[PDB]
DNA sequence: TGTCGCTAAGTTCACGCAGTATCCTGT
């Protein structure tokens, strides 16, 4: 996989919670710990190399007015062991969707989180309609959400964004969904 | 008809015998020719109890004050009204006796008419907070039997005692040879101007081996040597030892080399073998009524001898337990509690003489154990069997002689050093200057002897003292010292017993300090007559005055010298102790606004003295809240002298009573820090020869707490600061002693003695919190563990730092000598002795001298400068 | 069952404060 198609997916492939956090990322180029581990996971999981992920968390991070020596002090390490190059070395999986909802809660300064779960529906609201979403389709992901079904909601998203009726597949890990979104599109 | 004796201890029971004190001592018989032991029974000794009449009737505390005056005819008629019959009081005896009182007790006229009011012991006793509608207070409602008889009678410790009309005792009560009986305390009266007698003082050793399977104390050998005249107004007798008695106890498991029969016969024929302990506990009671001592004396006697003859008493139910006293009585005192009042009481009658706690008060040495002792006074050797060496000591008739042999020794070692530090006279001065009981003077402790020396000054004297009870203050002052090394001549001036002549002169009396119940209370009136407390002080201050001058006379001993040194340090501990008793919180006659009053007028003094030095326009570098130290500018000794007397007489010629003398001349000084210097004081011999003597006075080398090693290396660096040698050539011996003995530690060529550190537990092992393992603690716990004598507290404890593995912090290795001497996986902590133990002692040390520092010294010593 | 006072330097431990380094989480 390539780094400059990263910003491809993000904009159709990405999840929202990987949009919210990549959007994040290339508003402030900087995040923190939990968002960090949450896409490091996800960018290991559709198939980012540790050389290209060291690549883009360097350039990214760069640009938040810090060293690029202190990045090599202090990321560098956790970058190697989020790819299990370290200590235990484990090949950590990534976060699924159940995780991302019962993990870390986010508060004020974060970004992530499935934004189903931890968007006010207001805010949910206000995403989707961004997202040129139909109305009907927005209200049904609302009524969803507030069913407490958040991967019913995202199923519906994908559904709505895919322009397929039925997803066809049981959405529990972001990694599917990425890898259902690339199998329709390529 | 009279009968006159000299008594020296009294023994009471207030729950057995009720309004009954023993008295025992000696008394003269001409068909003996000889001075034997009696005990006379002052019975009847009447309760008595001073009422304090009200100004003013008082409704039952409920009306309050009505108005109604009340006079001694209404007091009395109160008590036998309401007070006699609601406490079932039949008989007394009723008077009034205008008394003063001054003590901390709110609201109680300075002098009134109190009404005393005199009933049998054995009818029930008053409560103290007993009030009534006519009187506001009940006093000396628990006043014991002996301290009335004591106090009333006017007896002042031991003296001779006549006696009018004795009654012969219908039936034995004790076991001496003569028994009288005292109708009434007022027939018994004090001779003046008389020769103490000589007694009989038995010094015992024991030696005992631990039960296994019972984990408990038996006795194995018992060895005993009594005196029969030694003196207490004399020098000590030579030979101090006149006979003795020796006795063996088989083990109950081991048996004789079938030899022990023949070494016996052909060694003596004093020594007593027993097949049981029984047998020998038996022996032991038999001998010790035969001679009947007066004066029993051994080591740790309090602590662990008497206790445990006592418990195997108990233990192997030998018969007439009794005898160990002087007293018949038929139920032991219950064992245990704390201090050794219950194995005090277990002997009475017989004074008891614990010489660690006699050397304790007296001398100060590193530690304690008999083995120190021993070495320290006398000069000697002292052999210690191992405990292992004991138990199967019993295979050699040899080594089973040879035992005994030791714990002969042992015993004749305990009665040179008590014939050497003067214990008996000592004691026996001290108590009569006081007015206690001596078997309680000789068992330590400064409150009981000040409480009954102020008892009696206010007895004496128509006072009421108060009833027995059933940092704080501003102290000293230091001056900031101006740290550094002085060759010219520091010139020292101190005061003679500071806090007495402060008492004596500002009138700081009991009777004249007008309390209040954290302030300073105001100075007395000029006005007002000596109190009693300055008239107290004033005779002990006197006593030392004299024996002190006494000292001055020239060509004397030697040892009478050692011996006029540690009375006249006796005598000032005691002046400073009546001082000290003013700020106890438990004393009798706690004082604290006194107390506060004498050190602030110490501060005072000592400022102003420092503001006077320093307007003679001279230098002032050190004082510790009596002395100043001047620095002179100056190098001959004639200009010092003078300097001196002037300075003296100027500073003296604003007091009234105190004086400042030459507390002594400095050649070199060197101050490291408050309360910590060395110098080379000077002594006049004659035609302006001065020698020179090398005095440290709170240094790191004169502490038990720092390794041998240290102490040697500091005492030849300070030896060689301190000397007159040029500054290069010091510091070239300096580097070079230093490499030597960096070279020698690393060699191991130091021998191992060297090596311990030293300190005191506080508490026993068990009671010290769990605080991690400070090291001392850690090694009494393994003794402890061990199969050998325990270490209880207040006793100074050795152990060595070694090196096993551990990994863990230097504090947790701390281990015993015996065990590295045993343990063969075990060795010295090189890095750590010459890094914290050696480093810092130098560093300290030559710290204000310029061309050494830390750095210089780790790297001399051989250590890695790195951490340095 | 009583075991004198205060003052002061000194050791060993327990913690703030800041700085450096390594090691984590999942399915
Ligand atoms: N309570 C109490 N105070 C003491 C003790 N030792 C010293 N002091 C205080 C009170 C003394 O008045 C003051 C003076 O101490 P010194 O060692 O100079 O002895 P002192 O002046 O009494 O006599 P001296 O210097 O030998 O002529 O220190 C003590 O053991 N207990
Ligand atoms: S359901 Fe899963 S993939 Fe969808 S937004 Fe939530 S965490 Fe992301
Ligand atoms: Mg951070
Ligand atoms: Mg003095």
């Amino acid at each position: 996989i390539s780094l400059e198609q990263i910003d491809g997916f993000a904009a159709k492939s990405f999840p929202l919670c990987m949009r919210q956090l990549h959007k994040s990322l290339r508003e402030n180029h900087h995040l923190r710990h939990g968002g960090r581990m949450q896409y490091g996971l996800f960018l290991k999981g559709i198939g980012l190399t540790l050389e290209q992920a060291l690549q883009f968390w360097r350039l990214e991070f760069t640009k938040g007015k810090v060293d690029s020596e202190k990045f090599d002090k202090v990321y560098a390490y956790s970058i190697r062991h989020n790819y299990g190059k370290e200590g235990k070395r484990t090949d950590y999986t990534p976060y699924s969707c159940m995780k991302v909802i019962l993990s870390n809660p986010p508060s004020q300064g974060d970004y992530h989180g499935c934004p189903f779960r931890h968007s006010d529906p207001e805010l949910l609201k206000q995403k989707l309609q961004s997202f040129k979403v139909p109305s009907s389709g927005i209200n049904q992901i609302l009524e969803l959400v507030k069913g407490m079904h958040y991967q019913l909601a995202c199923q519906k998203y994908f559904e709505l964004t895919h322009s397929v009726d039925d997803c066809g597949f049981s959405l529990n890990h972001p990694n599917q969904y990425f890898a259902e979104s690339q199998k329709l599109l390529t | 008809q009279v009968f006159r004796f000299y008594w020296l201890d009294a023994y009471e029971d207030q729950y057995s015998q009720p309004g009954v004190v023993y008295l025992f001592g000696k008394v003269w018989i001409e068909s003996a020719d000889a001075y034997v032991s009696c005990c006379v029974s002052v019975k009847n000794i009447e309760r008595t109890v001073y009422l304090l009449p009200r100004e003013n009737r008082v409704q039952l505390s409920t009306g309050k004050d009505t108005g109604a005056p009340v006079s001694m005819m209404h007091v009395y008629q109160e008590f036998n009204e309401a007070v006699a019959e609601k406490y079932k009081i039949m008989k007394f005896k009723s008077k009034k006796v205008d008394k003063d009182y001054a003590f901390e007790i709110p609201d109680v006229p300075a002098s009134s008419e109190y009404l005393e009011v005199r009933y049998s012991a054995d009818s029930p006793q008053l409560p103290q907070d007993l009030k009534g509608e006519t009187f506001s207070h009940v006093f000396g409602t628990n006043t014991s039997s002996l301290e009335l008889f004591l106090l009333s009678r006017k007896i002042k410790g031991p003296s001779w005692l006549e006696i009018k009309s004795p009654q012969l005792s219908s039936q034995p009560m004790s076991w001496c040879k003569v028994e009288a009986v005292v109708t009434r305390p007022d027939q018994v009266s004090v001779v003046k101007d008389l020769a103490p007698p000589p007694v009989v003082v038995l010094s015992l050793s024991m030696k005992t081996v631990q039960n296994a399977k019972t984990h408990q104390n038996e006795i194995v050998a018992i060895a005993a040597l009594v005196h029969h005249t030694f003196p207490l107004d004399k020098a000590p007798p030579q030979p101090p030892f006149q006979t003795h008695f020796c006795v063996l106890s088989k083990l109950n498991d081991c048996i004789f080399p079938y030899d022990y029969n023949e070494a016996v016969k052909q060694k003596n024929a004093n020594i007593e073998i027993a097949l049981t302990e029984r047998t020998l506990l038996g022996f032991f009671l038999a001998k010790i009524h035969k001679i009947d001592p007066d004066v029993i004396v051994g080591h740790d006697i309090y602590g662990f001898d008497l206790e445990v003859l006592l418990q195997r008493i108990n233990s192997c139910k030998v018969p007439f337990w009794s005898k160990i006293g002087r007293l018949r009585r038929s139920v032991m005192p219950k064992l245990g509690g704390r201090s050794g009042f219950a194995e005090r009481n277990a002997a009475c009658g017989r004074i008891i003489c614990d010489i660690e706690i006699s050397a304790k008060e007296l001398i100060r040495c590193k530690s304690y154990h008999l083995s120190e002792l021993v070495h320290q006074i006398l000069k000697a050797e002292r052999v210690v069997i191992p405990p292992e060496n004991i138990r199967n000591a019993y295979n050699d008739s040899v080594h089973l002689l040879y035992m005994l042999e030791n714990t002969w020794i042992d015993a004749k070692f305990i009665l040179q050093i008590m014939c050497e530090l003067n214990v008996l006279p000592l004691a026996l001065q001290i108590t009569n200057i006081a007015g206690n009981v001596m078997s309680r003077t000789l068992m330590g402790g400064r409150s009981e002897r000040n409480e009954y020396l102020l008892l009696h000054a206010f007895t004496e004297n128509n006072f009421i003292v108060p009833d027995k009870p059933v940092a704080a203050y501003a102290g000293g002052l230091v001056l900031e010292p101006k740290v550094g090394f002085y060759d010219k001549f520091i010139l020292l001036l101190d005061f003679n017993s500071l806090y007495p002549s402060i008492i004596q002169e500002y009138n700081i009396c009991f009777t004249t300090v007008h309390r209040e119940a954290d302030e300073i209370p105001e100075l007395p009136h000029s006005d007002l007559e000596m109190g009693i407390l300055p008239r107290e002080i004033r005779k002990l201050v006197e006593r030392r005055r004299h024996v002190k001058q006494l000292m001055k006379q020239p060509d004397l001993n030697p040892d009478l010298y050692l011996q006029y040194d540690i009375r006249q340090k006796a005598l000032k501990l005691t002046a400073n102790s009546m001082y000290g008793c003013l700020g106890f919180s438990y004393s009798r006659f706690y004082a604290k606004p006194l107390a506060a009053l004498v050190t602030h007028q110490g501060r005072e003094i000592l400022l102003h003295t420092k503001e006077m030095v320093q307007k003679m326009n001279l230098e002032v570098i050190y004082g510790d809240t009596d002395s100043i130290m001047i620095n002179t500018n100056c190098n001959n000794l004639e200009e010092v002298f003078k300097l001196g007397n002037r300075v003296k007489s100027e500073i003296n010629k604003s007091y009234k009573l105190l004086e400042i003398d030459i507390d002594g001349i400095f050649k070199s000084l060197l101050l490291l820090k408050k309360k910590k210097y060395a110098a080379l004081t000077v002594e006049p011999t004659g035609d302006g020869k001065y020698v020179t003597k090398q005095e440290l006075k709170g240094l790191d080398i004169v502490r038990r707490d720092w390794c041998e090693l240290a102490k040697q290396a500091g005492n030849y660096v300070i030896s060689q600061i301190l000397s007159d040698q040029p500054r290069d050539s010091i510091v070239e011996n300096i580097q070079k002693k230093l490499t030597e003995i960096g070279e020698n530690v690393t060699n191991g060529t130091v021998p191992i003695t060297q090596y311990e550190i030293n300190k005191a537990l506080t508490k026993d092992p068990q009671d010290y919190p769990d605080k991690k393992s400070l090291p001392h603690v850690h090694v009494a716990l393994w003794i402890n563990s061990q199969g050998g004598r325990k270490v209880k507290a207040g006793d100074t404890i050795s152990y060595v730092i070694c090196q096993d593995g551990s990994n863990l912090s230097a504090s947790q290795r701390a281990y015993a000598q015996e065990q590295l001497q045993k343990q063969e996986n075990l060795s010295i902590d090189t890095q750590y002795y010459l890094s914290q133990q050696v480093h810092p002692v130098v560093a300290r040390i030559c710290e204000p001298i310029d061309g050494i520092d830390s750095a210089l010294i780790a790297m001399w010593l051989g250590l890695d400068p790195s951490q340095f």
